């Protein structure tokens, strides 16, 4: 419910990553877009359905006052712990609380966007609290939050 | 700045839950009336009444889950806006 000067102007920054060809406002295309780069599918009723949510003058699409209006009612963060620790547990095979070095590497060479085995390495050096080869995710998630 | 940390947790839905909702309220009396308020249970109406009931009740929790897919897909939105805040 309220925006300080610094915070108007990078979100004026942030409103140019969504207002793809540059005309002052977004439409459930660029929306669409902009959600597909993310890695999300959203339907044509759900994109109608943020426009919707935030355009008060029911013209269909969203200018920078609207938008910034949105942002003010969220601004509140909240940390991401239980769920970063939740996406390691999907590489916890056997659900003891541990992953070992090979398999942090395996998972990180072949997964997603993918880390070098060089990078690997710096990771591991840092996760590996107790030089054991082994790493107890839930205390290195915790590091990384504190 | 922010580091790790993320953004903290429509007509046609909103007719789809008064729908659904008065549809519980209606198969929810049904079911009492013909299992608790008659001499004789007729099984076929509460068959009936309970397939009536199911169908509301599943409805209801449908409109939920898509409120909070929306209300991610919009988290999302914000999350993204608020990368810009690192300076
Ligand atoms: N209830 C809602 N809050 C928001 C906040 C931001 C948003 O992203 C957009 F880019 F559209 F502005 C959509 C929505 S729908
Ligand atoms: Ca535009
Ligand atoms: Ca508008």
């Amino acid at each position: 419910d309220q925006l300080t000067e610094e915070q108007i102007a990078e979100f004026k920054e942030a409103f140019s990553l969504f207002d793809k060809d540059g005309d002052g406002t977004i439409t459930t295309k660029e929306l669409g877009t902009v959600m597909r780069s993310l890695g999300q599918n959203p339907t044509e009723a759900e994109l109608q359905d943020m426009i919707n949510e935030v355009d008060a003058d029911g013209n269909g699409t969203i200018d920078f006052p609207e938008f910034l209006t949105m942002m003010a009612r969220k601004m509140k963060d909240t940390d991401s712990e239980e769920e970063i620790r939740e996406a390691f547990r999907v590489f916890d095979k056997d659900g003891n609380g541990y992953i070992s070095a090979a398999e942090l590497r395996h998972v990180m060479t072949n997964l997603g966007e993918k880390l070098t085995d060089e990078e690997v390495d710096e990771m591991i050096r840092e996760a590996d609290i107790d030089g054991d080869g082994q790493v107890n995710y839930e205390e290195f998630v915790q590091m990384m939050t504190a | 700045g922010r580091k790790l940390e993320l953004t903290k947790a429509d007509t046609q839905l909103t007719k789809r839950v008064k729908n659904a909702a008065a549809n519980v309220l209606r198969e929810t009396w049904l079911i009492y009336k013909n299992t608790k308020l008659v001499k004789k249970i007729d099984h076929a109406k509460v068959r009936k009444h309970q397939r009536k009931f199911l169908q509301a009740i599943h409805q209801l929790r449908s409109v939920k889950m898509e409120q909070r897919k929306l209300n991610d897909q919009a988290n999302t939105l914000v999350d993204l806006a608020k990368t810009q805040l690192e300076h």
